[PDB]
RNA sequence: UUAAUAUUUGUUUAAUGAAAAGUAUUUUAUUAUUAUAUUGUAUAGUAUUAUUAUAGUGUAUAGUUUUUUAAAAAUAUAAAAAUAUUGUUAACAACAAAUAAAAUAAAGUAUGAAUUAAUAUCAAAAUUUUAAUAAAAAUUAAAAAA
């Protein structure tokens, strides 16, 4: 349950996962490494391919978060939520960026592996 | 809603829902006369997309400008030159 | 304290809605309608609103000491096919009297017959405007 | 089905302990000296104090996300006005640093490294030794093979704890 | 016009059923045959096994 | 009928009613096979 | 693949890339204009076990540009002097 | 990758990758035994020497 | 007005016109600094009112003054470390005496008697572990001491190890010293002291398995594997680790150790059954991972190698009993359903200890991100509704999404 | 909590002024972002 | 869904680790004594309207938890699965009963 | 100076916004073009679960 | 004690420069242009991170990004038929009856005050009486728990 208000949580999805063009072979047992990275894929469906228009849209939206202004927004959000009294929010000095060069390189390697 | 081109005055109609309330004032739409992207301004008001609760589909309805704009481009004196080629009611 | 408003007895709490497939309710309704048809209290009808509303209706109501004979256009219908809950809305205007009748189907004393065989939507609109003007006028001022 | 719960009277009425007059417990010289809680029955194999520095993440996890705490990076009152400590903290300072008092050093100084001296009171009484070092400002002597205690040296990166 | 309540007036709430059902009660659980974790019937896990065949 | 266990009242395995003369003239009933120990605990 | 870049747009429009980027952020971050700041984003000294925190290190892009501030908002005296 | 591994299994006669590699390295060790036949931190540290005299 | 005390620490209603107080957000109460103020004391550095003077002299004394050592002294500190051989001899003697003086448990009739606690044994065994580089499980030690035959085995092996170390020295220390010297500038067989050590560690692991601590049993077997350099001892240790990992539901490690014990077949003595046990463990790990055809192939190869050892035969009979029913239900085990069902109670206990509960320890209470705890909103791996990442906007760079109403 | 909600366990009443003060505070936060002021919590001590 | 239950779970984990380090059997542990008594408290200002103010009490307490070994303890069965889960696993293809394999005992004969 | 600076800043912001909108519209048109190409190549038609006979009848639009 | 309380609950941003005020450790805050010493640039106030756009210039499409919750009563707003009442006007105001549909404000998980507090693990009810309500007495009677 959601800890804040103890509300019951529900996972809602579509049924025919395999008959779909997108989301063919996607694994939702655990989320991706980042929210802008492509979702997990089972080992059996590693060679799957996605529609090119949706792929380009996702690539644009993900490259949106690869800039330094996003890192500044991230640290500023840390500062805002720390000033607003929210606990378990580290100091913007202790925070670290979600997207770095080596991490992006290995994620690109994994994306080319998943083709 | 009814919008006009800022450059040439070309007018087209399209209802605005609750998901496009931010684009009711100014629309960046492709103009067929200017053959490029032009800014469109709000000219007249249509009824709505959905339905007012316990009110018919006519409520509220478009303004007198929208009703006049339609009647000049499609009506008795407007479709008469076009009723001789196809008579749109038929194919 | 001294009374109780609710009952938790099994007989009353239990419902039988799950077992309604063993009962053909719609078939029983159609059987009642067909019984009325064969007895002559109503005649079978099938139409849509766009083709029923606006048709003149001749209604003879058996009342003492003399039946009342009216002619009034259809303003609305409540059921497309024939049914025990068919319903019919009729606006009848006499020499100085304007009335809005809702005649139910299957009454042996209220014999109403549709005669136009057609819709006449423009006549419906005219009668609607007439009734609206008369209704707004009739209020005392 | 239902667990047995009972309201405790200590949560309804628990006053403070009787304080000590002149800081004197009237039975110090009468009762034996045993560690606190042993004879009463209070015992514990492990004590986890959630106020330590290493338990901060556990405390903040056990706390709820709804309850917020403000002034996390700043403070309403200016923290650069000099002001005195608490009474117990000033007493700790006075009890620890006693050589800060004026004219604390003994005069004349007679104890120099190389003198043979006997311990006349305290632990190791009647034992002889040679003065090794002299901490003159603290009025302290380091005698040879007298009051030998283990000096714990913490473990560094490349050196273990000795 | 309220006055202080004695310890016996405070414990009367425990005698009721509204207090016991809210505080003093346990859970009926079993081990998830897929996750090997304690689990109550009716609620399931975020897992492609526990979503298709939800035990 | 995932939750409906045949022969058991409301899916409770400790309320077996099969091979007993429970008269249901227009409802099916299953035979009785002795339940295992792990199915009841 | 040719997505919008602030530097490219500023090079196309000849609009001082620094000033162009400052056009899309609060004025108090780039100019000496009255604006409130969060106490968390301000630097804090070093502690035993952690290095020092510097506002200039943790927000390099959110620094006021004195050159742009003087050339846009502050008035020059060379145009005012009349001897 | 699914049909790729399926074709791998079909080519290696149902023997999985681990089984195949195990058999190959076991044959390697047996050949090594044949060649042999035909041919024939956690612990404590000691104290270091003194750094100076 | 003033329906209680006058100090700010009082608990009743006050007023400004009669009792004006300065703004004190949160300060410690009359008894002591609570955790709500110690949180500030550790994060902000002072109590959240700013009126309290930070007095950290005690923690300074506890950390910095203690860890301060002059360089001229630390240069010679390392030159007076105790002799490792003498330390090992003394630790072994003390541990052996403490194990020998352990009382024999009396067997009662009608109820299970409580075993005497190992109070004087945790310190000698700690010194033994820190001198030998191998950790021993206290539950396993207690079980070995409770078991009369295992206690005799442990005593005999420990006495043999003591005698060998006192007469010849420490062979692991010699090996490490020779390796370090060779690196600064081959491999002998398993010595008698190393043999006694791995034997007593195997006894400890067997006692730990009899107790029911498979993780500690496998750990003891793992740190005992580092002392055997003989093929027979290595094959036996690999079979033991495979069995322990099977019990602990470590299927990967069980399969690895089983195939290692199988690969150690050509250079092992023909009398040993460690290779057969390794094949058994490999096939069992396959069957637990639900690879029934793989397990059948492995057990068939194991039978052909060893013509029908009893363990291999029983495992093959069990696999055949499963194969006589798997096609009767599903013709195979589905690929997306393999290694999905729990079979052992070890993983049940592990899930009970480290599962996701209702309200806490789930993906809705706190999330971990690089050794730091975050709220459910600030989750970098999730952009579900309610996360802060849905309010980022275009950042004044370019229109990333075609969404008109949000973002 | 079904039995509790049935037997009315808890305050049958609720706060009434909040559904309007919430949107008032949201508008005030909009105004604060306009005036380039940091956003503060509506109820820091009244909680 | 209780904060106190979460705190007691943390305390139980710590006490179980301590008992296992002491040498006790995990499957035979039993909560022999659980009790709480008041601890340190903190104050927080509660500014009220009309120039009034009070001081809230941030309360905290201490928790004693004893785990003892009981060899005569018999735990109830918690592996019984509902009929719905049983037949769902059957429909999927999984065995209703967990697969158990005999594991030979640890032997030190090869050394 | 204030007047001129404010007007220049607002004008430059307007021009940058116009460029951004133009580029995004161009990219979305290219996206729709690629989507149409892929749909025609894969046989996908977003005209419902039915076939082309319904559209040929064009009784529903 | 009230208190299993009231209250809080952070899921979607339409706007642009000072000075008084505030001093919060700006580690070199900025990196440069011009010229020419010196001096100083981030955060109001209402006991608060509070119904809050301090209106000194100036103009404007940057969406210039912290408000939980699965039914109810009473209350608070908004709407509220082809019934009826009084006026304006060529739809507007309240009303009385169907005052009815429909909108917003839940336990429960958390945090947590204040008025108040002589008191028995307080005593349903009726009758008679006694120095002003008498819960004070007496007689009949028989009054469950949450
Ligand atoms: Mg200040
Ligand atoms: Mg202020
Ligand atoms: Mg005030
Ligand atoms: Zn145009
Ligand atoms: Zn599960």
């Amino acid at each position: 349950r959601r800890r804040t208000d103890a509300v019951a949580m529900y996972f809602v999805e579509y049924k025919n996962r395999d008959m779909s063009d997108n989301h063919k072979g996607e694994d939702y047992s655990a989320g991706p490494e980042r929210f802008f990275l492509p979702p997990r894929i089972v080992e059996t469906e590693k060679g799957i391919q996605r529609p090119p228009h949706m792929q380009m849209a996702f690539d644009r939206w993900a490259s949106k978060f690869k800039t330094e202004e996003f890192h500044h927004w991230w640290r500023l959000r840390h500062a805002k939520l720390r000033y607003w009294g929210v606990r378990n929010v580290p100091h913007p000095s202790d925070v670290d960026p979600l997207w770095t060069e080596k991490e992006e390189e290995e994620w690109h390697n994994e994306m080319l592996a998943n083709t | 809603a009814l919008f006009s081109c800022f450059r040439c005055g070309y007018m087209y109609e399209f209802a605005v829902s609750n998901s496009y309330c931010r684009k009711l004032t100014l629309r960046n739409d492709h103009c067929p006369r200017c053959d490029q992207l032009t800014l469109f301004r709000f000219m007249s008001v249509s009824g709505m997309v959905g339905n007012m609760p316990f009110k018919p589909i006519g409520v509220p309805g478009p303004s007198y400008a929208t009703l006049w704009w339609r009647k000049t481009r499609e009506g008795k004196e407007a479709s008469a030159p076009l009723d001789a080629v196809c008579k749109s009611d038929r194919w | 304290g001294y009374t109780r408003e609710r009952t938790n007895r099994h007989f009353f709490v239990a419902r039988a809605n799950a077992f309604f497939s063993r009962l053909p309710i719609a078939r029983v309704q159609r059987s009642l309608a067909m019984e009325a048809v064969r007895e002559g209290r109503m005649r079978p009808w099938k139409y849509t609103k766009e083709q029923i509303l606006g048709a003149p209706v001749t209604c003879n109501f058996e009342y003492n000491p003399r039946p009342v004979r009216l002619i009034g256009t259809v303003m609305d219908a409540h059921t497309e096919e024939t049914s025990i809950k068919g319903g019919l809305k009729v606006y009848a205007r006499n020499e100085e009297t304007n009335m809005m009748l809702w005649i139910p189907p299957g009454n042996p004393k209220l014999r109403h017959e549709v005669t136009s065989t057609k819709g006449s939507f423009q006549h419906y609109l005219d009668e609607r405007d007439k009734w609206d003007e008369a209704w707004i006028t009739g209020r005392a001022r | 089905m239902y667990a047995r719960f009972r309201t405790r009277s200590k949560f309804y009425f628990r006053p403070a302990r009787p304080a000590l007059a002149y800081n004197v417990d009237p039975n110090v010289m009468r009762r034996p000296k045993v560690k606190r809680g042993l004879l009463k029955g209070t015992y514990s194999d492990e004590t986890v104090d959630l106020r330590d520095r290493e338990r901060l993440e556990l405390l903040e996890s056990m706390r709820h996300p709804r309850e917020r705490d403000f002034y996390q990076d700043h403070t309403y009152h200016n923290q650069w006005l000099r002001r005195d400590l608490e009474k117990h903290q000033k007493q700790q300072l006075a009890a620890r640093y006693k050589y800060f008092a004026p004219d604390f050093e003994i005069s004349p100084w007679i104890w120099y490294p190389g003198d043979i001296v006997e311990v006349v009171s305290g632990e190791g009484i009647g034992q002889r030794g040679t003065i090794i070092a002299v901490i003159k400002y603290k009025n302290e002597i380091v005698v040879q093979n007298i009051n030998v205690q283990d000096v714990v040296i913490p473990a560094s990166e490349s050196r273990p704890e000795q | 016009p309220k006055r202080k309540k004695n310890p016996m007036q405070l414990r009367r709430k425990v005698y009721g059923l509204h207090f016991k059902e809210k505080y003093l009660k346990m859970e009926e659980w079993y081990y998830c045959p897929l996750c090997a974790e304690p689990k109550k019937p009716g609620e399931w896990c975020r897992r492609e096994d526990c979503r298709q065949i939800k035990p | 009928a995932r939750n409906l266990a045949p022969g058991f009242s409301r899916g409770a395995l400790k309320h077996d009613w099969r091979a007993l003369g429970v008269y249901t003239p227009d409802h099916p009933q299953v035979p009785y096979h002795p339940l295992q120990t792990w199915m009841l605990g | 693949r040719g997505r919008f870049n602030m530097d490219e747009a500023a090079a196309a429009l000849q609009l001082n890339p620094a000033y162009a980027a400052a056009l899309y952020r609060p004025l108090n971050y780039t100019f000496h204009i009255r604006g409130q700041l969060y106490p968390a984003q301000k630097g804090r000294p070093s502690r035993p076990g952690s290095l020092a925190a510097s506002q200039g290190r943790m927000f390099p892009l959110y620094q006021r540009n004195d050159r742009l501030d003087k050339e846009l908002f502050r008035l020059n005296s060379r145009g005012l002097t009349t001897e | 990758r699914g049909d790729a591994d399926r074709n791998f299994r079909e080519a290696f006669h149902g023997m999985s990758l681990d089984q195949v590699l195990f058999r190959e390295r076991l044959r390697q060790r047996r050949m090594q035994k044949q060649m042999e036949e035909k041919a024939k931190t956690s612990l404590s540290r000691d104290p270091q020497p003194p750094p100076s005299d | 007005y003033q329906r209680g005390g006058w100090s700010p620490g009082s608990k009743h209603q006050k007023h400004m016109t009669l009792n004006p107080t300065l703004y004190l957000y949160r300060f410690p109460g009359p008894h002591g600094p609570g955790p709500y103020t110690m949180k500030y004391w550790w994060t902000l550095g002072c109590f959240p009112t700013g009126m309290e003077v930070p007095f950290r002299l005690h923690e300074f004394l506890s950390t910095y003054q203690q860890e301060h050592v002059p360089v001229e002294v630390e240069e010679w500190l390392r030159c007076y470390i105790k002799d490792p051989l003498s330390e090992l001899v003394n630790a072994s003697n003390d541990f052996f005496k403490a194990v020998e003086v352990y009382p024999e448990v009396e067997s009662a009739r009608g109820y299970k008697t409580l075993q005497p606690s190992i109070a004087p044994l945790l310190v000698p065994m700690k010194k033994f572990e820190e001198q030998l580089g191998v950790k021993i499980s206290p539950v396993g030690l207690r079980s070995v001491l409770s078991n009369p035959v295992l206690k005799d085995r442990f005593l005999d092996d420990l006495f043999d190890y003591k005698s060998y170390v006192e007469k010849g020295g420490s062979t692991p220390h010699r090996r490490l010293a020779r390796s370090r010297f060779e690196g600064s500038l081959p491999a002998e067989t398993t010595a008698d002291d190393e043999r006694s050590l791995i034997l007593l560690l195997t006894t400890i692991s067997e006692g730990c398995i009899n107790a029911g601590n498979y993780s500690d049993a496998a750990s003891v077997l793992a740190d005992a594997l580092m002392f055997c350099h003989d093929p027979d001892s290595q094959a036996t240790t690999h079979a033991n680790i495979s069995f322990a990992s099977l019990l602990n539901a470590d299927f990967k490690g069980a399969e690895y150790n089983g195939r290692e014990a199988a690969l150690l077949q050509p250079q092992v003595k023909p009398t040993s059954t460690a290779c057969a046990r390794g094949y058994v463990g490999w096939a069992a790990a396959a069957a637990y991972q639900d690879d029934f055809e793989k397990a059948e192939a492995i057990v068939k190869d194991g039978l052909t190698l060893y013509v029908g050892n009893e363990h291999l035969e029983k495992l093959a009979n069990k696999l055949q009993a499963l194969r006589e029913e798997q096609p009767s239900v599903y013709k195979q085990v589905p690929r997306s359903l393999r290694e999905s069902r729990s079979h052992l109670p070890s993983q049940q206990s592990r899930g009970l200890l480290s599962g996701s509960g209702k309200g806490f320890s789930n993906e809705f209470d706190w999330v971990e991100f690089k050794n730091k705890l975050y709220p459910s909103k600030m989750d970098p791996r999730n952009n579900e509704m309610g996360s802060v990442f849905r309010r980022v906007g275009d950042l004044g760079s370019f229109i990333s999404t075609s969404r008109s109403m949000e973002r | 909590s079904q039995f509790l909600k049935r037997t009315f366990v808890g305050g049958m009443g609720y706060n009434v002024k909040r559904p309007y003060r919430i949107e008032i505070r949201m508008e005030h936060d909009k105004k604060r972002r306009m005036r380039r002021r940091n956003i503060g919590c509506r109820r820091m001590m009244k909680s | 869904l209780r904060k106190g239950h979460q705190i007691v779970f943390r305390a139980l984990e710590m006490a179980q680790q301590g008992a296992e380090a002491k040498g006790l059997d995990k499957e035979h542990l039993r909560v022999a004594h659980i009790s709480c008594y008041p601890g340190p408290t903190d104050k927080q200002i509660d500014i009220r309207s009309k120039g009034y103010y009070a001081w809230k009490t941030k309360k905290s307490s201490h928790l004693v938890l004893t785990l003892a070994e009981d060899p005569e303890m018999v735990l109830p069965d918690r592996t019984c699965l509902p009929y719905s889960s049983l037949m769902s696993m059957k429909r999927a293809g999984l065995s209703a009963q967990p697969t158990v394999i005999d594991v030979p005992a640890i032997t030190a004969d090869g050394i | 100076k204030r007047i001129d600076t404010a007007k220049r800043m607002r004008r430059d912001r307007r021009r940058i916004e116009e460029l951004k909108t133009l580029e995004f519209w161009g990219w979305y048109m290219k996206l729709q073009r690629v989507r149409g190409r892929w749909c025609r190549e894969q046989g996908v038609s977003s005209r419902g679960v039915y076939g082309p006979a319904v559209d040929a009848a064009e009784l529903w639009g």
